[PDB]
């Protein structure tokens, strides 16, 4: 009865929790996708200066 | 002194005595009070279970005296004597008695490794009973489970200590083989 109400305010806090957990998650996401993206860029050039020179 | 020392057979956590994971005032405080020298004289897991069941909230320290509650009394006795993980992870997996759950969870907490943490706390989000807690200043307050298995993963301190540093689970995800 009642405490369905109480299933229903901790549905709130799970989402509350989910939508925290999954910024924090995109952001190191968008971090580790830079570094790797800075790396490959690295990789390419040497590649290229080898080939080149 | 020494029925309050950390066991021979016990090794270090997180480079440490395992007691010293609580502050050493705090430990003080705890050896001094009633509860602990009346209910947890003794050195065994036995001890933790039969005093567990009988905990009724939870809670650190409370007053300007710096009281501990019984929960913090019984996660001090636990470190000291180090019970094996089956017994923890019995203490979290238990469905009957939140409390024990909760002071299993802590104590893993403090106690394991990241990967335990994530493994044997997270399911617990969604354990939403209600359960009483004693603050800093003796009040008694309205509380969740998944609100203290929150607190354990997301906050530098719970129940009056300071929590060993644990790696967020992307890092130690991106870290699997």
């Amino acid at each position: 009865e009642n405490d369905e109400e109480e299933y229903e305010a901790w549905k709130v806090r799970e989402l509350k929790r989910i939508k925290r957990d999954r910024e924090d998650r995109e952001a190191l996401e968008k971090e580790k996708a830079e570094i790797e993206r800075m790396r490959n860029l690295t990789e390419e050039e040497r590649r290229a200066e080898l080939r080149a020179n | 002194a020494m029925a309050n020392r950390t066991v021979k057979d016990a090794h270090s956590i997180h480079g440490t005595n395992p007691q010293y994971l609580v502050e050493k005032i705090i430990r003080t405080r705890i050896y001094e009070s009633k509860y602990w020298k009346e209910e947890c004289f003794g050195l065994t897991a036995e001890l933790v279970v039969d005093k567990a069941m009988e905990l009724r909230f939870v809670g650190g320290v409370y007053g300007g005296n710096i009281k501990p509650t019984p929960f913090l009394c019984l996660t001090l006795k636990m470190l000291q004597i180090q019970p094996e993980k089956d017994i923890i992870v019995e203490f979290i997996k238990n469905e009957d008695f939140k409390y024990v759950r909760m002071l299993g969870a802590l104590y893993m907490r403090l106690t394991g490794t990241a990967i335990d943490c994530y493994k044997y706390l997270e399911p617990l989000y969604n354990d939403y009973r209600k359960i009483k807690s004693q603050n800093r200043n003796g009040e008694f307050e309205l509380m969740h489970v998944d609100e203290f298995i929150d607190e354990l993963l997301h906050s530098e301190r719970v129940c009056d200590i300071i929590l060993p540093r644990l790696q967020k689970r992307y890092v130690l995800e991106e870290a699997e083989q």
